[PDB]
RNA sequence: GGACCUGGCGGUGCUUCAUAUCCCUCUAGAGGAGCCUGUUCUGUAAUCGAUAAACCCCGAUCAACCUCACCACCUCUUGCUCAGCCUAUAUACCGCCAUCUUAACCCUGAUGAAGGCUACAAAGUACGUUAGGUCAAGGUGUAGCCCAUGAGGUGGCAAGAAAUGGGCUACAUUUUCUACCCCAGAAAAUUUAGC
């Protein structure tokens, strides 16, 4: 129920009419969200809601209670297929302050990883893609970093002549 | 060109603003603020408001110049002056007492006397009218003398008959020979005086 | 209009999120639009007063 | 197929340009616009 | 597929609802 | 050709429009406001077409609709203006009271209106001739003692035109933790982009990327170009400038640093100081790039 | 036959200037060596004819001591599977590419052909077409040969000379090599475009 006119007048002429116009029939309308019914939408889907532990104010115990952070991505796209390759990757993330190494073994994980360590940040980035799924890639990342810790812990024959 | 023609060309000369509202003319006073309302294009990567900038060099220099390469014109030019520099100090250390006050040692003034030496006044036309090819002789304007005083000195520079000598030390030595009228781009501006000389009769064929 | 006011004052029929960077299928939406304006314009004969607008 | 790629390791709209301008210049392929 | 594409549309066009 | 009727009909309905768009949004109805009305209408009806025109507009109706009906005469036939039988009721009208006030005088940055205005304003097409004919009557009423009321009369026919130099920016001066003064500045120059910062006090110190800068630019062409801002306005070794830059050559480096520095010198200069550089081609972008 | 009207002059010269394209002016190369090709002549019985099909495994490459094509000789055939050939046809269709074609009114001349401007103003206003290309990222039919247009074997074939057209390499002292990315040390005539 709106007089709305789109397009470029003649001369002497006016935008055209709503009736028959491919114009507005173009366009991507968001008729069917407006503020009110946004707020009715959001009033109704609150009680699908949990609560963010309030211990957790902010960041600086948010990276001390719970130091790994997994970094996975989701992608809409349009058509008959939802599969996108990409959405295998996994990044996991720890800072190396927070794993319970000695001076060799930190020193012999990072040399290890190399590159994934960075200098500046303290923190060691996995990424995984080897496997097909999400899950598979999430638990291969989880073991290279268990037997990254438990390889850096260990003193072999060589590792005598530092 | 990436500028439209509103935009005029900048006037880089530094005493031109500190000029007082007094001497200005009503004209000159016009053309000031008549300025405000233009647009101006950004000054170019050369000329600047340096007490050492000298037009004619930086003309000379980009003359010199082979595929864009600046840095190394610039160097040959710079090489040339404290040559000729040089050279100036040497002959006047030996110099008798009399023969020290007719000695310039500015490689400046040698550069633009070597060059003022060098401008022919009168050139030619390649003009074919009856079939069969004429030079007819005409007054060269300024800048085209003062052009073809710069490409003769780089022409004969450039010459192949100097093997091994490197750019510097023979241009140094051509202008300190133009310098006092002497040398071969001398001689080329007498033989074209004398050429279009012999050909005053073509005249009225302009 | 003409082609240079795609842009400008016309817009655009199909909408579809293949050709931006990184999605992928460009071509099949392509193959998609134009079976399908074929088939539109074959089954309405004379009843489509404007061309069709297709939105995934 | 499979079996030439063991040996051998033993050892955009995909239409006609001219159909794409057409669809291009009709605003029928999405986002392709005119510079 | 022109094939898929080819008899549908005349596939359509005897039984009477193609063009 | 639109009626009274047609335009009351959609007034009525752009009333109930604006009414419904305001149900939608959920602003009140009464306080709704064309503002609103725009805003609305492009988030509901999202457009990127380039002309502001092409996207849908909701407006009031006489905005949109033109007119041009101007009746001449009354039902019983008699034209409302004494001069209607001239064609040229409205320009001769003009022309009589320009004579008339020019009898009355005699008894006792801008420009001209274009033509095509002067059409405009008086409803009415004019040949060249007669607008050149109002012209010098209105140059010889300025030339004349002219009143206040004169002057009014004239300059209802004197349009403006600006500048270009109230355009430049001075960007404003900020302070350091230390208390130190300064003004920051941004120059481009072919693929190279320069961030400088200039301290109203200083000892002529340059650091481009944190070094020297006869050890970060040793060309001498270079070297020059830093200093071409500050000998122009004599300001060398009265400031220190600490500069980054990013991208593109030697000379594109030079160039960029050449134009943040003056654009941040700007600020500590006269505004004559500031004219003369933009005349000088200091503070201009140079659009010159490579070509495909 | 007399007088007049519109003309067209498929027009021709000179005078003056606007006089840009093209001139002069500026920069740059483009001759010469070595090889590969396009065309011609000569020669053979023949093809210096080709590798979704070989050498070649630095770059590239030629003939390979391969297979197909060609020349001279020969063999088999109911053969493979009611066999087999890639043989023609878009000069059969479709698809794909390309060509070409597709005003009114008002005045003046006595209401003749006809004419109509002056600004300090004097009648002027308003889709087909194609002996088209493509059988390489595509199809639907149509024809041919089947004691040979199928399958084999034995030898040969692997050119020579110019004049011109094109292309590929190295060509330096304002150069080259090392360190650095610029304050060091060692080496030694026509044209053609372009602003
Ligand atoms: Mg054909
Ligand atoms: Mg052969």
């Amino acid at each position: 129920p709106l007089p709305v006119r789109m397009g470029y007048p003649v001369k002497k002429g006016v935008p055209m009419a709503k009736e028959g116009n491919l114009e507005l029939l173009k366009i991507p309308n968001f008729l069917h969200l407006t503020p009110v019914a946004i707020k009715k939408h959001c009033e109704a889907l609150k009680d699908f809601c949990t609560e963010w532990p309030a211990a957790l104010d902010s960041d600086e115990k948010c990276e001390k209670h719970f130091p790994i952070e997994i970094d996975s991505t989701d992608y809409v796209s349009s058509g008959p297929s939802v599969r996108n390759p990409r959405a295998r990757v996994v990044v996991l993330r720890v800072k190396l302050s927070s794993l319970n190494l000695d001076d060799h073994a930190k020193k012999k994980l990072i040399k290890l990883v190399g590159e994934r360590y960075c200098k500046t940040t303290d923190v060691l980035t996995i990424k995984t893609d080897r496997c097909p799924l999400r899950r598979q890639n999430y638990d291969y990342a989880v073991y290279l970093l268990t037997v990254l810790y438990h390889e850096s812990w260990n003193t072999e024959e060589w590792e005598k002549s530092k | 060109s990436r500028y439209s023609p509103e935009f005029k060309d900048p006037l880089i000369d530094k005493e031109y603003y500190r000029k007082p509202v007094e001497e200005l003319t009503e004209e000159e006073k016009y053309v000031r603020e008549l300025k405000k309302t233009q647009l101006i294009k950004a000054a170019p990567a050369g000329k600047t408001s340096s007490v050492f900038e000298d037009p004619v060099i930086s003309k000379f220099t980009n003359m010199m110049m082979i595929g864009g390469n600046k840095v190394l014109a610039r160097s040959l030019m710079i090489q040339t002056l404290e040559a000729v520099k040089r050279k100036q100090f040497e002959k006047y250390h030996a110099a008798s007492a009399e023969e020290q006050a007719t000695i310039e040692r500015n490689p400046y003034t040698i550069f633009h006397q070597a060059l003022k030496n060098c401008e022919p006044m009168i050139g030619l036309v390649p003009i074919l009218k009856g079939g069969r090819f004429y030079q007819v002789p005409v007054p060269l304007p300024d800048r085209r003398r003062r052009f073809l005083a710069m490409k003769w000195m780089i022409t004969e520079c450039r010459d192949k008959k100097h093997q091994r000598t490197l750019m510097p030390e023979k241009l140094s030595h051509k202008l300190l020979e133009a310098f006092h009228n002497q040398g071969p781009v001398i001689k080329r501006k007498h033989d074209l005086h004398k050429m279009a000389e012999a050909n005053r009769a073509l005249a009225h064929y302009r | 209009h003409a082609p240079h006011y795609i842009a400008h004052r016309k817009g655009w029929l199909s909408l579809h999120t293949g050709n931006l960077d990184g999605e992928d299928h460009a071509a099949e939406r392509t193959v998609e639009d134009v079976f399908l304006r074929k088939f539109m314009w074959g089954t309405f004969p004379g009843c489509l007063a404007d061309q069709l607008v297709l939105k995934r | 197929a499979d079996e030439r790629l063991r040996i051998n390791s033993l050892r955009r709209w995909r239409l006609s340009r001219i159909v794409f301008r057409h669809l291009a210049d009709h605003g029928q392929l999405s986002g392709i616009q005119r510079a | 597929n022109h094939h898929t594409y080819a008899e549908l549309m005349q596939t359509l066009r005897f039984l009477g609802l193609y063009r | 050709t639109y009626t009274e009727d047609f335009i009351k009909k959609q007034i009525e309905e752009f009333n109930i429009g604006k009414r419904h768009l305001a149900n939608m949004m959920g602003e009140d109805p009464e306080t709704f406001t064309q503002e609103d009305i725009d805003r609305a209408i492009a988030y509901l009806f999202p457009s990127g077409l380039f002309e502001k025109r092409a996207r849908p507009v909701m407006k009031h109706p006489e905005q949109i609709f033109p007119r041009q009906r101007a009746i001449q005469w009354g039902e019983d036939g008699r034209p409302f203006h004494y001069l209607f039988y001239t064609g040229k009721q409205s320009y001769y009208s003009l022309m009589h009271d320009v004579y008339g006030m020019l009898l009355n005088l005699e008894k006792h940055g801008s420009r001209w209106l274009i033509k095509e205005e002067l059409e405009e304003m008086l409803v009415e097409k004019l040949s060249d001739l007669d607008y050149m004919q109002f012209i010098r009557l209105l140059e010889k009423l300025l030339t004349s003692q002219c009143g206040a009321a004169e002057e009014e009369f004239v300059q209802r026919f004197r349009r403006s035109v600006t500048l270009e130099s109230k355009k430049q920016l001075i960007e404003p001066v900020q302070y350091d933790e230390q208390g130190m003064a300064f003004s920051k500045s941004e120059g481009k120059r072919k693929t190279a982009k320069a961030e400088a910062i200039v301290y109203k006090h200083g000892s002529g110190r340059i650091k481009v990327n944190g070094i020297d800068y006869q050890l970060y630019f040793p060309i001498t062409q270079d070297r020059e170009q830093l200093m071409f801002p500050f000998h122009f306005v004599d300001r060398l070794g009265k400031h220190d400038v600490t500069c980054t830059v990013s991208g593109g050559g030697r000379s594109a480096q030079a160039g960029a640093i050449r134009l943040a520095m003056a654009k941040a010198l700007c600020s500590f200069v006269t505004e004559d100081e500031v004219e003369w550089m933009r005349q000088a081609g200091l503070l201009t972008t140079d659009p010159r790039v490579r070509e495909r």
